[PDB]
């Protein structure tokens, strides 16, 4: 598994490969891995499917019921709930977790939080098997207040080299993209990022 | 550790070791290894130091309050049953003990009972109990008359946990003797073995392999 | 996996005197191969004339302690200011550690002070509660090293009188605070050149009827 | 979950469950018992207000608590029962642990105490 | 492990215990009863695990004593087997199961037949002619499958049983010290106090 | 039980005359992935206390929230909150030492070593160490981790005994403590460039230093040195 | 164990302290860690104690004969070359670590040897349970165009934060120059910061104090 | 499983004025079995001593294994080896089993016959070399020899008193240590005789 | 294990070995001689591991009748047991050890006493009074400490042995089949056939 | 560790760092990894030290008697016996190799002998614990017939990225051109390097 958030001048991407295995076996090639937890804070889950999938449903049901008492969460106050849960019960978890949210206020924001249960705000993230043979290229490449396009692409070429070197990694690299004009769902198929 | 009590013509002989130990290292040569419940109860003690030393005492406080409830001294048997059943609940815990429970009632006479971790509780005339255990069987068993005189009693226990505590590397000391009769237990004095085997040595002619 | 137990090194002496007693030990706090403080007090004064130390791991020696000094506040305040004589206090530490049992506060305790009759009185204790009334004791590290050297000056073991063919015993003379001190403090310089847990700094408290006085010693720091 | 204080004193000082509990009690038929010399023998009337029993079965009024003592009563039948089952159960119970039967005197203290408690515990009479 | 045997003949069910009470290097006891009455007409030989033994017996006792005084009657040997047995299927699938195998011997007064019932630790229970827990069925099943007779009358059982124990005592490794006998029947419950040499 | 994931090296410290300083770099390692170069392991306490952190950095969150809480907590129906009935560093300590004590007695630690530094409302400076074990011990120096084996060592150089403290002023404990820092930066794998220091003086209160880096290092003789043995070029 | 090599303008020097321990129990308080290959190349080794010693023995034999064979003086590579190869045969079973250091024809050289076989080449090197206290000192004092003066000084200042700071190490501190154009010397005991202060009393024993049961004398002529 | 604790002993050995003391148990048991009171663990090859304390069997071969060197080596070189020469000569007899070792801890106590200089030396199971001036100790209850040595000695002390003080020592330690004791032999070393003396002790 | 003892008094040594032969649950033989003699004075008794026991027994002897053949000559007692220990020390740090241990009782012609020594397998010897190996020892040890005298004659020797295979019946857990005596003096090794009720 | 070889116009070149932990202690923060086998035929050893030097001291053994009889080995004949060697003794070794050289005929050359024990020639390669972090950028920036100046900033680059990711990487970077005008030892301190 590949994932990336990445945060830019109108907001934030969200990216990933559609990979997921069980052994050497492709049990899924089109695996969607961004999760929508609420209209604008999205995120990208890596480690036990089970478990993400539990946690990314808790966390969606806690902000739903968050919106209906004191209105729209802070990605801040998401990525509490996330943390919260992966913290509390990492004896019995194998999460890694990127949340990623646009806020009217606070615009795109990046929360990680990596197996312990600790959350890291940054600028951008990467995560999942793939991602280890990305950092290089990553901080070499990345620059903050891109644009939508500068950014579309930096996750394009990050994620094709991820899905090269990482045999858990492959399949279509999709992209979600949150800035007050919306939510933009992308795909992109192997035929052309395999050629970057 | 090396204790003992049997019955005989004159009521019962407790004696036990006084060494205590934390694996190859001499703890103490000076812990007392028997238990006054009350005036016609004594304790042994072997095993886990703690162990025996907490419960036994714990012990004589559940036969005190049998006493001021029941207005009247509690049997040797409902004693050790005591101490047998609270071992029994905690089966598997790793409590370590093996336990003599002697004394006398007008209503049983002297008894003995063996009483260990496993939850065993047995009635018996002898019992040798502890490291040193053996040892003391060999020379308490080739000796043994129902007929003993209290005096040649008390010596061939005492010699008995000589014999312990000298081949038991885990046993040694003093010897602690007691006498029961039923007017109660009669104590025999601390017999330290650093003059105790010297002296039976020489006065018995025994021990004959030592050089001295 | 996690240990919850570990050692910090430390050596603790308790001599009792016909009407004093004292509890030393060296001031070293270790882990491993290192040293966490040359000077970490490890004996202490626990109200009603009684010292205590509670040595192994330091983290169980200073939870029991602490239970222990609250204890006597309790004491007080539960039985009219009685004073809880050291004979009290130490079937009351067996119960403190018989209390863990199955998870044992992993120190050898000593504790002294003075009998009902005035005597200088010593205590010690195993991890579980095992306790027993002594001349005296050596605990922690250096234990090994010390034991044989008190049952010799202290208690005059394998001594006879000259001259009477190994057949007179040397009498029991008792020791002075003065004579008490020395055996002490060469305990520990001994102490200190053979075992490289022993060091810095030695903390002497003694107990008389007039109270707690605290005497203090440095060591080899290598 | 029920613990209403149903035996509670009174300004004189009386405790009117308790003390109604007597009334029932004087209600029942009659039963007595005497102490010879070398034994004791126990006593009870047989109530008449209808006839045409099976004697057989309907249940007697001397009951044996052990093989060495017996409890006769007046009062509440059903009420009755419940003592002796608890009665005899202590009496196997004291038999295993302290290896010897009960005296009269204990398992009177016994049967005794299981009603004083019944005098002060909420949600029964 | 020790050694319980039982043989039902014509009239009785006769029950031999070994009296050895051995822990470690040390045989502790030469004359330990394995055996507790549960009724005047009911007896219970066991063996297993050193503390568990004496308390199972000893709570199967008091149970059904107290099933005795409650209702003055006295259950049958079967009723008693059945409730041994449940006690015995409950504990195996508890926190700390009981390590205890015992033979039932009792003579039903309603049907006025003996009966012998082997139950072990797991609650296997099955009612035979002879029957043995631990290593003793192993030289005993083949030598009564041999020698048994259904009509055998309480001397001949007891020349049986002598055969044997003559037979543990030269084949099995261990010294079990001798057995204590008891007779179960019509009459009650009486034990053989000449076995020694009989 | 478990196993920490995140992780903070090195909490070095020392007192001088008129306080104490405490040092700690910005790394978060996740195994020898260098992964986070943000991290401030120092947490400050009102304005007389520090605490550094090392070990488990999710645990170290949890604690900071904890000392929030403290903070908090002590201003309610308190109306000498910032004056004689603020926190102390002791009372920061002995609640920290509680805490890590209570969780290795439920064989579920906190997994961190901890160094709390400040000056005592009588002037008293402050220094005590507490970890996982729930251990706890005070020293003229205190460093865990790496910092144990090669700061104390420097370090203890400037303080050896507690009469050393008073005879020590802000720039040469400061410099002990830098220096200390840049030799961690040359042996210790899991150690960062980017560090944090604060400084609690009884009389200039505290000074927090973000952002600082090992500076003045020496590799040059490093060009000399070829093969590893008999090679020559 | 505390070891350091340190090259200097002409030279090189090596130190080490001589603690010597079985677990925590010091058994030796002055043992000699300084080991000599040739004339004027020395060793100084951690680790299995019999080990190091017999490496180094071994291959001081053959370092002889290879030079009376050669007519040569003998060459710290050479020393290096034989000693690893020798170590790396054995997989690490043979617990050597040492710090080789030694001037020949060609010139001052400081090496460091591990069990399994692997060396390194430096200015400054430190081995040992104090390995760390002693780089601590190195890194923060070394310097390029050491004088044989500050070499010793900077060398004996590392094995002292070993001997201080390290439980494993202690007592006095052994140095050994060697420079390019003269003999090495052997500097035994160059420092000894840690002598046993006078005992508080003699324990001297009055004769007669130990019973005897047997006597007689004891032929050792033939 | 530990071949050093099966059998039990201890050894100590001490340098005075102008002499020297070797000292060991009687002791040879089985784990807590006591099984003989007179198993000595000092020999002699010339006037050099050699102490043997670990696994029982050990002690016995390497004594026989120096009888025969020693004995091959005064043929040879028509002298009797001296006591430095003679710790060598251990040292590679060990490390020679570096692998396969014997589980002993060697004690050597002599007085050189030339420079009539004390000496004595311990050892590990694999030859490394303890050259100590004022004591060496070995056995199962070597702590505590170490602790009654360091408090108990003294320098230059008259082969009387090194007596008293070096058994004082070993008895003392002794009496901590479950599989020590049972016996003692004290061998008090000057270059023209040697007294050998049997001690009384605690017998349990 | 097997029984082992052994006990010198003032002109002969007397060796006693149990005759039991048990493999699992089954004693197999209960006559065997666990003894060889190696040469006219000298026998030796053992105990251990299954086969290595006779092997190791049988080797040894015929070494020694080797050496007799050769010599024409009995080496002693003590020349005999210090070849046994070499094998045995040579055996323990081989590729399978001979698990055995023996008790050597010789008669030393030329010194004219009798003599005792204990081997264990790793090749410890000893020379005593009275041995024993395996279990046996924790119970005759003292017992011997107690009763032994240096100037016993044979026959009270065999009274002493008598005393102690009375407490191995007694206290020790398995049947080891009573002993099988032989007494060692200036005359030889003869053996005591009436010991079953001496 | 982490160590590369590149090819390029003139010949090509080694880089590796010169970090050695034994843990997360630094043994040696100036390590030479750059070992050389012949006058132009290095190679960057990663794995067991004790190995690596053991595998470097026999092959360079190998090449010297070859050079004796035969002349000049090819630097395909260098990897040969590295090969032999690792491939063998697979099970008592752990080396992995890159061997660089450069031969007047055949130019510069680059062949890597990874764990097991096999042989890979290759235009560039890269190994080592840090490796991992610059498979994404390397691939990404790497260009056939590069010049010296470029060969010698790819290289500078990459291991920057790998010595701030990795650890067990650290130190100086250094290098080694090998190409027709003979062999020049390049170094590059933290302060440069750092900042790129």
């Amino acid at each position: 598994t590949s994932i990336m958030a990445v945060t830019f001048k109108d907001g934030v991407i969200l990216g990933a490969d559609s990979r997921t295995t069980t052994g050497a076996y492709i049990a899924n090639r089109v695996t969607d891995k961004l999760t929508r937890v609420h209209d604008k804070i999205w995120c990208c889950r890596s480690g036990s499917a089970a478990d993400t999938q539990a946690i990314a449903d808790i966390v969606q049901y806690h902000l739903e019921l968050y919106t209906s008492q004191y209105g729209t969460p802070s990605t801040e106050t998401a990525a509490s709930v996330f943390k919260e849960l992966c913290y509390e019960n990492k004896d019995n978890l194998t999460a890694g977790i990127i949340v990623a949210g646009y806020d009217d206020k606070n615009k795109g924001e990046v929360y990680t939080i990596p197996l312990g249960g600790s959350v890291h705000k940054l600028p951008y993230a990467i995560a999942g098997s793939g991602s280890t043979f990305i950092y290089g290229y990553c901080d070499k490449n990345f620059r903050e207040n891109m644009s939508k396009e500068e950014t579309v692409d930096f996750i394009k070429h990050s994620l094709s080299q991820a899905i090269k070197w990482d045999g858990s990694s492959g399949g279509v690299i999709r992209m979600v993209v949150l800035t007050a004009a919306g939510v933009e769902r992308l795909i992109f198929y192997p035929d052309e990022y395999e050629q970057l | 550790t090396t204790t003992l009590a049997f019955r005989f013509q004159g009521g019962i002989i407790v004696a036990v070791d006084s060494r205590a130990t934390a694996g190859n290292w001499v703890a103490s040569q000076t812990v007392k290894k028997v238990i006054e419940i009350n005036p016609f109860l004594l304790g042994t003690m072997a095993g886990g130091a703690a162990d025996c030393q907490f419960w036994e005492t714990w012990l004589g406080s559940q036969c005190r309050l049998h006493e001021l409830r029941e207005k009247e001294r509690i049997s040797v048997a409902a004693a050790s049953k005591i101490l047998s059943n609270l071992v029994y609940q905690y089966k598997g815990a790793g409590l370590s003990m093996g336990t003599m429970i002697c004394g006398y009632t007008r209503k049983e006479g002297p008894t003995i009972y063996y009483v260990d971790s496993d939850g065993t509780r047995l009635k018996g005339d002898i019992f040798c109990v502890g490291s040193g255990q053996t040892f003391a069987y060999g020379v308490l068993d080739s000796n043994y008359k129902w007929d003993l005189s209290v005096e040649d009693a008390l010596y061939l226990g005492k010699r008995s946990i000589l014999a312990a505590a000298h081949r038991d590397a885990y046993s040694g000391g003093s010897v602690n003797l007691y006498h029961v009769t039923e007017d109660g237990w009669i104590y025999h004095g601390n017999h330290d073995v650093g003059e105790l085997f010297w002296k039976v040595k020489e006065e018995e002619g025994s021990f004959n392999n030592v050089i001295g | 996996q996690f240990n919850p137990y570990g050692d910090n090194g430390g050596t603790i002496l308790g001599i009792a005197g016909e009407d004093f007693a004292v509890l030393a030990g060296d001031t070293r706090n270790i882990t491993d191969y290192s040293i966490n403080s040359r000077y970490e007090p490890k004996v202490f004064d626990c109200g009603d004339n009684i010292v205590m130390s509670a040595n192994g791991f330091a983290a169980d020696g200073d939870a029991l302690v602490k239970r222990f000094k609250n204890s006597v506040k309790w004491y007080h305040f539960d039985h009219n200011d009685k004073k809880l004589s050291i004979n009290s206090a130490a079937r009351n530490i067996q119960h403190l550690l018989y209390g863990k049992r199955f998870f044992p506060y992993y120190v050898h305790t000593i504790i002294a002070g003075l009998d009902e009759d005035g005597k200088g009185a010593v205590y010690s204790f195993d991890p579980v509660g095992s306790y027993e009334r002594e001349q005296c004791r050596a605990g922690g590290a250096a234990a090994s090293l010390i034991m044989p050297f008190l049952d010799n000056q202290v208690n005059f073991k394998n001594q006879y009188e000259p001259g009477t063919n190994g057949k007179v015993k040397k009498p029991l003379k008792y020791l002075s605070v003065e004579e008490v001190i020395k055996l002490v403090r060469d305990s520990f310089t001994s102490a200190t050149e053979r075992h490289i847990q022993v060091g810095d700094g030695l903390e002497i408290l003694i107990v008389t009827k007039d109270g707690v006085r605290k005497e203090f010693y440095e060591l080899k720091r290598d | 979950g029920y613990d209403r204080a149903l035996s509670i004193f009174s300004p004189d000082g009386h405790i009117f469950q308790v003390e109604y509990a007597l009334e029932a009690v004087k209600r029942g038929t009659c039963a007595v018992g005497v102490k010879g010399k070398n034994c004791v023998v126990l006593g009870c009337e047989r109530r008449s207000t209808l006839k045409l029993q099976d004697t057989r079965i309907t249940p007697s009024k001397v009951s044996k608590i052990d093989s060495h003592v017996v409890l006769s009563f007046s009062g509440l039948n059903a009420d009755s029962r419940i003592l002796i089952e608890k009665a005899r159960v202590e009496a196997q119970s004291h038999r295993l642990t302290l290896e010897d039967p009960v005296t009269v005197e204990y398992l009177t203290r016994y049967v005794a105490g299981v009603q004083q408690r019944y005098t002060q515990s909420g949600g029964v009479r | 492990m020790d050694i319980i045997l039982g043989i039902r003949v014509q009239d009785s069910v006769i029950l031999a215990s070994s009296k050895a009470v051995t822990r470690g290097i040390s045989v502790l006891k030469d004359s330990d009863d394995k055996t507790r009455q549960l009724s005047p007409h009911t007896l219970m030989s066991f063996a297993g695990e050193a503390g568990d033994t004496v308390q199972f017996a000893e709570y199967i006792q008091a149970n059904i004593q107290l099933y005795s005084i409650r209702e003055d009657y006295e259950l049958s040997p079967q009723a008693v087997s059945s409730f041994v047995r449940q006690e015995l299927a409950k504990s195996i699938r508890s926190r700390r199961p009981y390590q205890v195998n015992v033979l039932i011997g009792g003579y039903d007064k309603k049907k006025n037949k003996p009966e012998l019932y082997q139950i072990d630790y797991l609650g296997t229970k099955v009612e035979l002619p002879y029957g043995a827990h631990g290593y003793s069925g192993f030289y005993t099943f083949s030598l009564l499958d041999h020698h048994y007779r259904p009509d055998m009358t309480t001397e001949e059982g007891l020349d049986l049983l002598k055969l044997c124990v003559q037979e543990l005592e030269k084949r099995m490794p261990m010294d079990f010290k001798g057995v204590i006998v008891k007779i179960v029947d019509k009459d009650g419950i009486r034990q053989v106090d000449d076995f020694q040499a009989q | 039980t478990q196993q920490p994931i995140v992780t903070g090296t090195s909490v070095i410290s020392m007192k001088y005359d008129n306080g104490v300083i405490i040092a700690a770099d910005n790394l978060g390692s996740y195994g020898s992935l260098l992964r986070f170069n943000g991290v401030e392991r120092l947490i400050p306490v009102g304005d007389n206390t520090v605490v550094g952190i090392s070990g488990d950095i999710s645990d170290m969150q949890h604690i900071e929230r904890l000392l929030k809480d403290l903070v908090t907590e002590n201003a309610y129906d308190n109306p000498l909150a910032d004056a004689e009935e603020a926190l102390e560093p002791s009372y920061i300590f002995e609640y920290l030492a509680t805490v890590m004590y209570q969780r290795r007695s439920k064989m579920n630690p906190l997994w961190n070593a901890i160094i709390v530094a400040g000056v005592q409302s009588n002037g008293d400076q402050f220094l005590r160490y507490v970890n996982l074990l729930g251990v706890t011990y005070s020293s003229p120096t205190l460093a865990t981790g790496f910092g144990a084996h090669m700061a104390n060592p420097l370090l203890r150089k400037v303080v050896d005994r507690e009469s050393d403290i008073p005879k020590t002023t802000v720039q040469v404990a400061e410099e002990a403590i830098v220096n200390a820092m840049r030799v961690l930066y040359y042996r210790d794998a899991r150690s960062s460039r980017n560090f944090s220091l604060a400084i609690i003086d009884k009389n200039t209160g505290l000074t927090f230093k973000k952002n600082l880096q090992v500076e003045n290092m020496k590799w040059d003789f490093a060009k000399d040195i070829k093969g590893y043995g008999t090679q020559k070029i | 164990t505390t070891i350091v090599g340190v090259k200097f303008n002409n030279g090189v020097v090596i130190a080490a302290d001589t603690r010597s321990t079985q677990g925590p129990i010091v058994a030796d308080k002055n043992c000699a860690k300084l080991h000599r290959i040739s004339p004027k190349i020395w060793c100084a080794g951690a680790g299995t104690a019999a080990d190091t010693e017999a490496v180094t023995q071994l291959i001081g034999s053959n370092i002889e004969l290879h030079s009376l064979y050669t007519s040569r003086e003998p060459r710290v590579v050479s020393a290096l070359q034989m000693l690893k190869q020798h170590l790396f045969k054995y997989q690490g079973h043979i617990g050597a670590y040492l710090i080789v250091a030694g001037v020949d024809p060609t010139g001052s050289h400081l090496f460091s040897i591990h069990a399994h076989g692997s060396t390194d080449v430096g200015y400054y090197l430190s081995l040992g349970s104090g390995s760390l206290a002693a780089m601590a000192v190195l890194e923060s004092h070394w310097k390029q165009d050491l004088t044989k003066e500050e070499a010793i000084k900077l060398a004996s200042d590392a094995i002292q934060a070993g001997i201080w700071n390290d439980l494993g190490s202690g007592s006095n501190v052994d140095v050994c120059v060697m420079e390019i154009g003269k003999d090495a010397e052997y500097l035994r005991n160059y420092l000894t910061p840690n002598v046993r202060e006078e005992k508080q009393k003699s324990y001297k024993f009055p004769r007669g104090t130990t019973a005897v049961l047997k006597e007689s004398i004891v032929n050792i002529c033939d | 499983s530990d071949p050093s604790s099966i059998n039990g002993g201890i050894v100590v050995a001490m340098t005075g004025k102008d002499c020297v003391a070797i000292a060991c148990d009687l002791r040879l048991g089985s784990q807590s079995l006591g099984v003989s009171n007179k198993f000595e663990k000092i020999f002699h090859y010339g006037h050099v001593f050699l102490g043997i304390t670990g696994l029982a069997t050990d002690v016995t071969t390497l004594n026989e294994m120096f009888r025969y060197k020693t004995n091959l080596y005064k043929l040879k070189e028509e002298r009797a080896i001296e006591p430095e020469t003679f710790t060598q000569l251990v040292s590679s007899s060990l490390y020679e089993r570096r692998f396969g070792p014997y589980f002993v801890g060697p004690v050597v106590a002599g007085i050189n016959s030339k420079s009539g200089k004390p000496f004595i030396a311990g050892f590990d199971l694999i030859g490394c070399i303890d050259e100590a001036k004022d004591f060496i100790v070995s056995g199962t209850a070597s702590d505590q020899l170490f602790g009654m040595c360091e408090s108990l000695y003294e320098p230059n002390l008259e082969p009387e008193d090194l007596f008293e003080t070096i058994s004082q020592a070993l008895l003392n330690a002794a009496d901590r240590d479950a599989l020590s004791g049972w016996g003692a032999v004290v061998y008090i070393i000057k270059k023209d005789e040697v007294v050998k003396r049997y001690l009384k002790m605690r017998q349990d």
